[PDB]
RNA sequence: AUUAUAAUAUAAUCAGUUCAUGGGUUUGACAAUAACCUAAUUUUAAUGAACAUGUAACAAUGCACUGAUUUAUACUAAAUAAAAAAAUAAAAUAUUUAAAAUCAAAUAUAUAUAUAUUUGUUAAUAGAUAAUAUACGGAUCUUAAUAAUAAGAAUUAUUUA
């Protein structure tokens, strides 16, 4: 299918940081309200994400968006983690990775972390690894910034130049 | 300089460049790994 | 090719012309030919300087986004190619030089090791281990000047020009290995030898 | 600007434990640049039992200062085979499946390894038959 | 051939592992020796349940490539990418340097295309080196729009008049 729906996919591997993603299946409604008013936070709303679409959505990277036109069988399989969900996702519209945004994620993840199931750690802007994933998680990226792209970005002119005489 | 006819790069920290008609081996890590060729 | 390709961002205050030289001279190689026509300039605030360039490269000026691109009339002839990288880069560095300027720090390192500006700016008197005294006079566009004795900056529009002067200065004495002492031009390391 | 950086771990060949400053380790820990007395305290809330101070890896973990978070493992990994028994890996004493199984139980009993799989510690365990002079029976 | 339209750019270099042995010293690299295996969070005890297909364990994606170091640590570190009007063609790792084979072109026979014979597969530099004096026999020869009636090998390879 892919189409517009592959490209609210693309926006959950977008950039700025934080991330969600957990099986629509066994989500408790409650829990999934709370990940939609995490993204709300930020702005945004809750994608579900469907397999079949989905490898092929991770097949093509920064390539024109693929439709109904385009067929999971007609593109080659070579990958075979490219379904990287087993079944029905449902992943509020978040960015990469961020250890601040994800906290709050997180708070409401535990609360029910049996009932949904989270998806292994895909590399994005950089390699990750589900199995390493635990190193990922005691070593993530540097949340001093939480402005993101109000601000910062880059129109903070950080003159750094010279710093030792 | 080593200057001889075979001029191999021995790390990968070698390069090989091509200046005044003559294959020069330079390298940044080892200072040793200077050839030039004839 | 893939450099080339890059398309090089202009802010309102800068302008990128273009046009044919008064006299057009020609590089001939063995087989090959290279005719010198065009002469690109980069005016903006902190100065202006130009790039004399070949026929077959010209540019292509668009007015939304602020970009400009550069293109030869065959890249698939390899020297046009080689070319159109060199120029496109040598453009934007001129860009980067008008509007920010390049800057070239030397710090040095050792007892007795500084510089001094004997000249009112004119002459980078360097003292570095020597009974004959040691310097060179600044180019026209370089302007120098010494935080401390011990770290002089250099800066200019050509990135070519300032560190070409840099590497001159620090021509006088480069770095040993056995003691971490000479003169280092902006991050520049090296690999310091166990004493024994 | 702030960001992950890095620190120090004490262990060097894996320690000991049972709560003590320990020589010079515990000046090793002075290297570090922290001490290693009242964490004892703590640490023999975290050391003792019947075994004799078993040398459960000492994880004298550190953080950018003093302050830092001290803690073990399951008994010695090859210990574990070692106390059980007092060609294939390295024969000598057999541990059968069923007795590996059983020391898996006991290292997934351990926090630590209680994440590692019964199964994957039984893996684990063929392991350090393969070093020490032990033998897992299939 | 294989892998290709998916690499420099990019962090992390980890799960047995600290490979095992010996070993003052050795966790990468001390020499010897060995060389593949687990780990898939959101959550745990000293005298018993393969290990389950969970939509997937598996994945060498490293016995830190390799130094480093007293040995480790530090530390680079196989995992590998961003970036594709797609292949038709501009990736790597090699082997290769061939018309034998295969293929194309052609001759010869029966000839609505049957066999047999023949022809078709790398370049430049370095290596370079003595004694009256440079010595392709000498001059000298590699071409450039603008621009002459007008030059454009005078070298090598295969050929024409």
């Amino acid at each position: 299918r892919k189409t517009f729906l592959i490209d609210t996919y693309k926006h959950l591997m977008e950039n700025s940081s934080m991330i969600f993603f957990v099986h629509y299946n066994n989500l408790s409604k409650t829990e999934d309200h709370h990940f939609r008013f995490k993204i709300k936070q930020t702005g945004g709303k809750l994608t579900k994400v469907r397999n079949n679409l989905f490898e092929v959505y991770l097949r093509n990277s920064h390539l024109p968006d693929p439709c109904g036109f385009v067929k999971r069988k007609e593109q080659n399989w070579k990958h075979p983690l490219l379904p990287l969900l087993k079944g029905p996702t449902a992943t509020i519209t978040y960015e990469d990775t961020n250890p601040q945004q994800v906290a709050k994620l997180l708070k409401v993840l535990q609360s029910a972390q049996d009932k949904l199931m989270v998806i292994g750690a895909k590399v994005e802007n950089e390699v990750l690894n589900v199995e390493k994933i635990n190193t990922f998680k005691t070593l993530p990226t540097k949340p001093e910034m939480q402005s993101q792209l109000v601000s910062v970005l880059q129109m903070l002119s950080g003159l750094g130049l010279v710093r030792t005489l | 300089f080593k200057v001889r006819t075979s001029v191999k790069k021995f790390c990968s920290d070698c390069y090989l460049v091509r200046r005044k008609g003559r294959v020069y081996i330079y390298c940044k890590s080892n200072k040793k790994h200077k050839q030039r060729q004839g | 090719s893939q450099v080339g390709s890059l398309p090089l961002y202009i802010s309102p205050e800068v302008q990128v012309s273009i046009n044919a030289l008064s006299m057009p001279r020609i590089i001939r190689k063995g087989r090959t030919s290279m005719n010198i026509s065009q002469n690109i300039t980069v005016k903006g605030p902190k100065g202006e300087l130009s790039v004399e360039v070949p026929d077959f490269l010209h540019l292509d000026k668009d007015e939304k986004h602020g970009k400009i691109n550069v293109t030869v009339q065959n890249s698939e002839d390899k020297h046009q190619r080689s070319m159109w990288g060199t120029v496109r880069s040598l453009i934007n560095n001129h860009i980067i030089g008008v509007t920010e300027g390049h800057l070239a720090v030397l710090r040095f390192v050792g007892t007795g090791y500084r510089a001094q500006l004997e000249n009112d700016g004119k002459f980078v008197n360097v003292k570095v281990g020597a009974s004959i005294k040691q310097g060179l006079d600044v180019p026209e566009g370089i302007v120098v000047k010494t935080p401390a004795p011990t770290s002089l900056i250099i800066e200019g529009c050509n990135k070519q020009q300032v560190l070409l002067f840099a590497a001159k200065l620090r021509k006088f004495h480069p770095p040993e290995p056995y003691k971490g002492k000479g003169i280092y031009v902006n991050d520049e390391t090296i690999k310091l030898k166990d004493k024994k | 600007m702030s960001q992950a950086a890095k620190n120090v771990i004490v262990k060097l060949i894996v320690g000991a434990g049972q709560a003590a400053p320990s020589p010079p380790v515990g000046p090793a820990l002075g290297s570090k640049g922290i001490k290693a007395i009242d964490f004892c305290k703590e640490f023999n809330a975290r050391s003792a039992n019947y075994q004799p101070g078993v040398p459960v890896p000492v994880l004298i973990t550190i953080k950018p200062d003093r302050t830092f978070t001290f803690e073990m493992k399951s008994p010695p990994t090859g210990y574990l085979l070692l106390k059980a028994l007092k060609g294939p890996t390295r024969a000598l004493g057999e541990l059968s499946l069923k007795h590996v199984y059983e020391i898996a139980k006991i290292k997934k009993s351990d926090e630590r390894h209680s994440l590692l799989e019964m199964e994957g510690i039984v893996k684990s365990i063929v392991g350090v038959a393969k070093s020490m002079g032990i033998k897992v029976v299939p």
